[PDB]
């Protein structure tokens, strides 16, 4: 099967920039007619693809004439002449002209703006959890910016890696500014055990990670 | 033009599901009909494709056995059986309307997602939780609502009667280890949490559970 790789894998773009994202093949795509079939089809989160170009280079209908393709045997580009908040979305190359027919690899487009420094949060458990028996602990941080994120789960001066959710939300509308929820599961038989329960996150804005903690002795 | 998918399924480990797309105001039997599977992670992977007016159908390597197309001229539907479905299978697969050479996929399907896991309905677990005791109150604070131990998908969280929407930073669910979760957050001015009552609504139409927790100062 024909592999086809695009880049880069994320192209943060602020608004009215031009936008390139490239896509190659494994092989050469031409087709004896005299064209040769690539198309580009663009997927907003929670909605099914959509058509933008066909053939390379020819436009699909209905599509805004910003968008603009080209290429050659085995080298295609996308452009946009200008951003706009509807063009938010993941963009694949699909290869029409040897059987089977392969999708690209997947080109997230992103607004770019003032990266913001994230506000760290703690939430220990909650009485629910402990007349359930379990123990909950989970750590927020909102509003930040770049993906340049990673939190450490360091208690009472122990590193523990092992029950550890990685959730985080994808770029909002109203402030473009992503967040990371990572929650520690703990059972009472252990969670008293310990002491002190700290959240380590560290950022771009600020190179000292940021400190948020709370004592079980109180 | 429309091409219309079957509902969303959940089946368990080693079991064999069959979606079927349904095709209407054009010739249903002229046209391919492409299989596209994407994971909930990221990117779009072709199964194959099948022609419903002859038999031809083509398959990935990757999917080689593990799909198989049948299609029916009568009812202009076409069906695509999954076998052995693993933890993997879980993902979103589409139909689309593809005519090699001439036409692009235009057309696609609304999409069926398939859920592989051992679980049954549960209804959701749902734990307020407020800022930490040993924690500095200042003008701004974050707001916290958990919702775990529910299957399967969706909740949606809402506050009352949308009382603050926006400002709120929801989070994709995550599995600890079979059961799926969520967590909710939102800042409120510092003097207006206290005094104003603020709470998050959880919904899970699948198990037809709704639940309405306040939260409270510590
Ligand atoms: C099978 O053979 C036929 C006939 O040779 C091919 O039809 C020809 O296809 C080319 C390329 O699509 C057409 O030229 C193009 O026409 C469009 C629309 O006018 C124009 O925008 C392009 O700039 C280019 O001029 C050509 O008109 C067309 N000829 C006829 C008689 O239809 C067909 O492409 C071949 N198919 C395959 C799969 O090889």
């Amino acid at each position: 099967d024909v592999l086809m790789t695009q880049t880069p894998l994320s192209l943060p773009v602020s608004l009215g920039d031009q936008a390139s994202i490239s896509c190659r093949s494994s092989q050469s795509i031409v087709h004896s007619n005299g064209n040769t079939y690539l198309e580009w089809y663009l997927q907003k989160p929670g909605q099914s693809p959509k058509l933008l170009i066909y053939k390379v280079s020819n436009r699909f209908s209905g599509v805004p004439d910003r968008f603009s393709g080209s290429g050659s045997g085995t080298d295609f580009t996308l452009k946009i002449s200008r951003v706009e908040a509807e063009d938010l979305g993941v963009y694949y190359c699909f290869q029409g002209s040897h059987v089977p027919w392969t999708f690209g690899g997947g080109t997230k487009l992103e607004i770019k703006r003032a990266d913001a420094a994230p506000t760290v949060s703690i939430f220990p458990p909650s009485s629910e959890q402990l007349t359930s028996g379990g123990a909950s602990v989970v750590c927020f941080l909102n509003n930040f910016y770049p993906k340049d994120i990673n939190v450490k789960w360091k208690i009472d001066g122990s590193e523990r890696q092992n029950g550890v959710l990685n959730s985080w939300t994808d770029q909002d509308s109203k402030d473009s500014t992503y967040s990371m929820s990572s929650t520690l599961t703990l059972t009472k038989d252990e969670y008293e055990r310990h002491n002190s329960y700290t959240c380590e996150a560290t950022h771009k804005t600020s190179t000292s990670p940021i400190v948020k903690s709370f004592n079980r002795n109180e | 033009v429309q091409l219309q998918q079957s509902g969303a399924e959940v089946m368990k480990p080693g079991a064999s599901v069959k979606i079927s797309c349904k095709g209407t105001g054009y010739t249903f039997s002229s046209y391919w009909i492409e299989w596209v599977k994407q994971r909930p992670g990221h990117g779009l992977e072709r199964i194959g494709e099948i022609l419903p007016g002859s038999g031809s159908t083509n398959y990935n390597e990757k999917f080689r056995g593990k799909a198989t197309f049948t299609a029916d001229k009568s009812s202009k539907t076409a069906y695509m059986q999954l076998s052995s479905l693993t933890s993997e299978d879980s993902a979103v697969y589409y139909c689309a309307r593809y005519l090699p050479y001439y036409y692009a996929m235009d057309y696609w399907g609304q999409g069926t997602s398939v859920t592989v896991s051992s679980a049954k309905t549960t209804p959701p677990s749902v734990y307020p939780l407020a800022p930490g005791s040993a924690a500095q109150t200042n003008s701004m604070v974050t707001l916290g609502c958990l919702v775990k131990g529910y299957f399967p998908e969706p909740v949606t969280v809402t506050w009352n009667s949308g009382s603050l929407s926006s400002g709120v930073h929801t989070f994709p669910a995550v599995l600890q280890s079979d059961l799926y979760t969520l967590s909710s957050s939102v800042t409120v001015p510092s003097s207006t949490w206290p005094s104003e009552t603020v709470t998050c609504n959880v919904a899970h139409p699948a198990s037809s559970t709704k639940v309405d927790k306040k939260i409270v100062p510590r």
